RNA sequence: CCCC
RNA sequence: CCCC
RNA sequence: CCCC
């Protein structure tokens, strides 16, 4: 049974690599949660029968656009895909004007909105964004006049109550309710 | 209330390092990171965990770790004269101690500007309520998944004419010549550590010493319970997944 | 904050479905989750009741003891309602004195109780002038996954009808069952644009907090109702939603045979 | 006690359907925005409005659409027997479901990150003072200026010796069957829909539906004495304007 | 500090006719605005009142009830004075609690009635030591322009001076005017350096919160005087103001031969 | 009579031109607030009965200095002449150096300072400021130390308590109480 | 119980006379962890302060950009009293920390220290009549032992009123059936009173009355005083006699 | 943060001395500093007593007064034990009681007087069931260096013996000297490592507030314990310190009994 | 309440 | 207060 | 508590 609480002695140090799951204190590895225990390369790691997800590299992910600078939009990174217990390192991110799309843009004002809630891929570390992809995306805008939520149509986005039309980078999933 | 010993067994009939009849549940609760619900005989608790989760709305973060909160509420119809909502003196003091266990044991240097957060509702309080709901908040703890050093689990010694008793009941309080909460680290499926520890009542050094040691028994015996129901959680998200 | 993003998200979802007629559990629109009743939950206490509805579960006890009447009512017992939604029944729930949602939801449970005259206030008179029983009731959410008031005017009205009176004890006769004469039950609706969904649940919340309550006795008699939220009522929507809504309570009731 | 309708009427002598005697003035506040004093029955409120004006904490702002606080408040002589200051359960309520019914009409979206605090005062209070309170912040938003779909009106209806009556007086309240107070929004001079909704009582179906069909007749009389405090305020700004001509 | 760049510059106009020796609205340095006190505002009170004091508008209610006497005094019955300054007049009223102001106010006003002994308690006894009629005084201000002080202190008296006793209500005989032996009024000037401004506005008010108030009985005895603020009062200026407000406070007092 | 109530019928959206005090919705136009209906040239709008100010170019402006940089001046405005309402548009409006006396300045500490009250003329919007105008400028500054309102000594301004002199861009109501 | 006569043959119920004050102890400078402190005897009155700063403020929302902001609580332990009173605020303690705070934001030198905060706490241990003035007196001490920058100083006496005669000084007994009770406060510049920084009254005085109570607290005021003076030689012997070691 | 910071370095040696096995001020590791009983600091107030221990100094005073005993015992008076660490011992403490270190301190020290039955609260008792003494007994931190706790717990025993039972006053007969049997006294140790402290310091403190308290009785039986902060205690240490305390606590009684 |  |  |  390679079930383990924390607190359960797993080895000596200079006998297994500590991993994920995993401390050390007086050259002994432990368990610091409950999991199954798996060994692999001298790496012991524990399979947590509750992870914390952590971002990184390669992860999708769901942000608010917080603050609209130049060439550069501040997205509030909130949500991890694929697990519903909220991150350890969510925070701030940037979603710089040469990953918001594969094309060329200018005036990142032109593809995200503020306030906007959008679906982006992490290309680097400290939550650095891209949107590049098709699926990456805005997907739900406010009228950037009356406030309501945005319908799209099209290519483009429109406001029902007051008819405006706004333009943006848009995640196929915009208005989908699923990211 | 003429006297607390009758035979050599107390007035439920239990031994003198006999625990109370315990049952422990992980995972209770749908909107939590974590959760539990045990009871100590007629103690009925249930614990809650949230976190990490940002701290706010500001300024509280320590930039270097994570703040532990513990908020131990008891209910109104727990008790017998129904209590009225809100903190006691007893309550906002049980809670610093309760809190400050975790915070030995807890790697918070892990998760930095961040809350872990734990509530405890107690629903029918006995005799040892504040020792089930440490055991309660240390399941919900491991069941949230929250990186720690070991497992805390906590019991009473009590005395009762003359002799000591493990996890004393009401009447033992109520007329016995102490009571002593201990709660400990457990690491390596040995208790290690003092986390908790809070004596009052007259008792020799000598007595104190051997209170210690009857403590450390019922420990290991409640822990063994609570890794059978992490196990029994472990289990359910196997089989879960399996589907 | 951060939560707010993936409770907008999944707004739009629910609004996807009501768009093509749907609740995204396939509910109908007129119908509430399995609800389960379980009396005696807590030993100590006079009554005691645990209501699951759908994963929302919420306990309510019930303490009694004698007391001093009200100076302007005398010959009547005392019925207090109150409720905590504790820190853990929610990732949203601050601790400290009873916010403003803590305190409508009691005194709704307490006016479908007070005005159905469910107990007998009467009868819990002990000394005509200063000697009086005092009923108090005591919601406490546990699991709050949508309409926890529904849940807790539901296990409410179970506490009450499982509840002992302490004579013995406070030296006043024997332990007798406390005369419990009426049903008072709630249902709840999420109204949204011109459409209702009957017992809402956290997720079809995130359109809105927008609802309409309507409480009634065990004659169909509407006893207690309440509109909340920032919104516009539809009058034709208020007609509809009327009937449909003391049909429920009718159903809810069946649930309190229970054999 | 004995009977609260005796050969079809009521003990203060009104009819089933007949309204207690309002008077509203609107502009009566030199600090507020805009205010209104009103009288309905033995009720005697005073509505002021404040804003749109800055918001702090700076967290509590909403950065699409502006805030709105409403506090109806009891002075300790407006009661039979003395009221200590201060909040309870019936005021924080009352104060949560008379914002809403704001909430749902002033034109929010138009004030980013703002507040629009709403201040009513019940002075003298007998039965009705919620409705008498929201008429009175009605006038008050109006003479503030304020934005609006539409006016808010508010009558409560109730149930006495099995008789449904509007306007409730105050031997009503405490020995009927029933109270129900209702606000309107009213747009183009008819009533459109609900904004203020509560009952506490025994009705039959039957009379629920009943009972709108009562507070709405009795809505829009009230509705029309709204409208000409306000026509009175104006008459008057545009008299002032006269008079610095002169 | 929004709401206060308007003010600063209205600070400054106040000065700059100070300077001229001037007010903003012709008012010489010891004239108090246009008044009005209406008695019986407020009918389901026992007694009330409500005074205008230029734009300026507070009203008062009062209320008995009996009561449990001071431990200490068995003999005589209780005056309790409170001031609610809700955000009904002035932006800078937040809701809650009572803050320092609010309080103040209730105090000088208190002060002046309980000092100046203008209600005989020892008559408003019903048991000795035991049942005693309670004297509820509730100040409520309605538009701030200035001097909710004085105004209170001018209504709480008229309050007073007409309450009936709830005697019938409380099976304890015939209602009967409670007994006014006196007349406190009280007068708050606004002191600017060595200059003194007698029932400031709220816009004279931008200069600053500094005030001296003098409170007088009937006989023109002083009765209970208040400086408040942060400044320094001269003592030569003191000693006018005096002479100013025991005199000011006379011809209001002949106001209430309504 | 012209005279309309919030919530009253003006005509279809197709007829005329939603203006100020005019809400459209469900293709009629509606008044917002109680007042005149005035309907010039397809264009219908209602005068409040208590307007609520909205600053725009053109309009004269009062604020204090809240921040100074070295190219820039960060303003807090607060009221617009003409009414004593609140202007809904309130918020920080910006003085840049040229825009400061029809010749050149090194620095805006020659013109402005921190605390210092204003009296601007709106250049553009988010309140883009001027002070070029006699009539605008400073109204009341502070001495940089012992903090006493100065007064104004020709052309130029020094504290009484302290002596120390400074030169600021001096509006000619400068101490006047009025603005 | 009442003396119902206090004064006797031209001497109170304690043996003062008209203008004599109670007997006055003020040692500077007695706590280790305050910037400045200072106990303080006044008759029965036993009192103790404070004081911290300039320093940092939160909120920060409550700090002010050009001067410092000042802060007192004046604080009466439960058993001061006569029957032990509730800790923590009543309204009158905070109408007196308005007031004692007021005197001294007249006094202290606000502007050198922008963005901070002078706070002051003052603490009456035994309670008696003129309390509100042990503590401000105690405070002046507490302040200039800590250097803030002041104008001048600030002394304080109470003028009472019995048997139709002014009292210097007033004890409880004539505070409790004397015929009036009036606070002042002054600063003190160039061991001259120069203004009156703090004035309250309550009771029946004539006009003429008040100005005689005037020049009567102003002899006590110079009195006291001298007493202040002396309690800050003695500390700036100490520091001296430190380093000089 | 940013008194933190000062505090940190300070840390730094104090540590760098328990790395050399000695501390900041040559004192040994059993052993309190300057210790100071003053009674009768508080006359007017039927007990008092005033606890310098090193820089650390607290009053307490003991009241008194007729009142009802709890539902439970008719039989005996009681004792409320509250505490007040005011800004004035220290910047940090809040201003308005009661915050939570306040309620513990309290509590210990409640525990230890009332866990001693250093006290007759039977011989208290006005009449049975209606009337009995009720002891105030309220802390008042003057002056932190640390360990205001230990400080506490003497000064209230010191308090508590030199209380005057204010019989007389209240009409129940001649005045005495009040009854106390046992006499309680803490040790607070500070723990760091495997290695415990004193008695702490301000400075010390500097390290944590992980602290070790045990209060005995007269006859050197343990009457109240309390770990306290966030650290685990290892038994081997707790065996010692529960020695090392037994007999701390008995040259302090000699301090005590001259 | 007021007072201390 | 103290306990729960 | 409930209503006012
Ligand atoms: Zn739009
Ligand atoms: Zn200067």
């Amino acid at each position: 049974m390679r079930f383990v609480m924390p607190g359960d002695r797993i080895g000596s140090a200079e006998e297994y690599v500590k991993g994920e799951g995993v401390y050390e204190e007086g050259g002994e590895l432990f368990a610091a949660v409950a999991g199954k225990l798996i060994i692999k390369d001298r790496v012991a790691k524990v399979e947590s029968i509750s992870p914390i997800p952590e971002i990184v590299k390669g992860d999708v992910v769901l942000g608010r656009v917080v603050d609209l600078r130049n060439s550069i939009a501040l997205i509030e990174v909130s949500s991890k895909k694929g697990e519903n217990r909220g991150p350890s390192n969510r925070g701030i991110g940037i979603l710089h004007v040469s990953n918001v799309d594969e094309g060329y843009v200018k005036e990142i004002s032109e593809a995200v909105g503020y306030l906007d809630i959008l679906k982006a891929r992490v290309i680097g570390d400290n939550l650095r964004l891209s949107t590049k992809e098709e699926e990456m995306g805005v997907l739900r805008a406010l009228c950037s006049n009356c406030k309501t939520e945005m319908v799209r149509e099209g290519d483009i986005l429109k406001c029902p109550e007051c008819g405006r039309v706004e333009k943006r980078k848009i995640s196929t999933d915009y208005g989908k309710g699923e990211w | 209330p003429e006297k607390l010993i009758v035979d050599g067994l107390r007035l439920d009939g239990r031994k003198f390092d006999e625990l109370r009849p315990i049952k422990i549940e992980a995972s209770v609760l749908k909107r939590a990171d974590g959760s539990c619900y045990l009871e100590m005989g007629k103690n009925k608790v249930i614990a809650a965990v949230f976190g990490p989760r940002e701290v706010h709305p500001e300024h509280l973060q320590d930039p270097s770790k994570a703040i532990i909160r513990y908020r131990y509420n008891m209910a109104p119809f727990s008790v017998e004269e129904r209590k009225r909502p809100g903190p006691d003196r007893r309550s906002i003091e049980i809670s610093k101690v309760s809190k400050e266990a975790f915070e030995a044991v807890i790697m918070k240097e892990l998760f930095p500007r961040s809350a872990i957060d734990i509530f405890v509702e107690v629903l029918q309080a006995d005799a040892g309520s504040r020792t089930a709901c440490l055991n309660a908040a240390s399941v919900a703890l491991v069941d949230a998944g929250v990186p720690m050093k070991g497992m805390i689990t906590s019991v009473a010694v009590g005395k009762a004419d003359g002799q000591l008793v493990l996890d004393p009941m009401k009447e033992e309080d109520n007329f016995g010549e102490a009571d002593m909460p201990f709660a400990f680290l457990i690491r390596n499926g040995k208790i290690e550590s003092i986390a908790l520890l809070q004596m009052d009542g007259r008792m020799t050094r000598d007595e104190v010493k051997q209170a210690i040691e009857l403590a450390k028994k019922g420990a290991l015996q409640i822990y063994e319970m609570q890794r059978e129901a992490i196990l029994r959680r472990y289990i359910e998200v196997g089989e879960e997944m399996d589907e | 904050m951060p939560e707010d993003i993936l409770v907008d998200i999944k707004r739009d979802y629910v609004l996807s479905k009501l768009r093509d007629n749907e609740r995204i559990d396939g509910r109908g629109f007129d119908e509430f989750r399995k609800v389960e009743i379980i009396p005696n939950v807590i030993e100590k206490a006079e009554g005691s009741a645990l209501v699951k509805l759908g994963d929302t579960q919420v306990v309510v006890g019930v303490k009694m003891q004698p007391g001093e009447p009200a100076p302007d009512t005398p010959d009547r017992g005392v019925i207090i309602v109150n409720a905590e939604l504790v820190p853990l029944a929610s990732p949203t729930f601050e601790p400290g004195p009873p916010d403003e949602n803590s305190i409508e939801l009691a005194r709704v449970v307490d006016r479908g109780i007070r005005e159905s005259e469910a107990v007998d206030l009467s009868k819990l008179v002990i000394e005509e002038g200063e000697k009086v029983w005092i009923v108090f009731v005591d919601i406490h959410a546990l699991d709050d996954d949508g309409n926890l008031l529904d849940a807790s005017a539901l296990a409410a009205i179970a506490a009450l009808m499982n509840t002992k009176v302490p004579a013995e004890r406070f030296d006043l006769g024997e332990d007798y069952l406390l005369p419990v004469r009426d049903l008072p039950v709630s249902v709840t609706s999420l109204i949204v644009g011109n459409k209702y969904l009957v017992d809402p649940s956290r997720e079809e919340m995130s359109v809105g907090d927008t609802t309409l309550t309507i409480t009634t006795d065990k004659d169909d008699n509407v006893v207690a109702m309440q509109k909340s939220g920032g919104y516009l009522l539809d009058e034709k929507l208020f007609d509809e939603l009327l009937d449909v809504s003391i049909n429920c309570a009718r159903k809810l009731r069946e649930k309190f045979k229970e054999i």
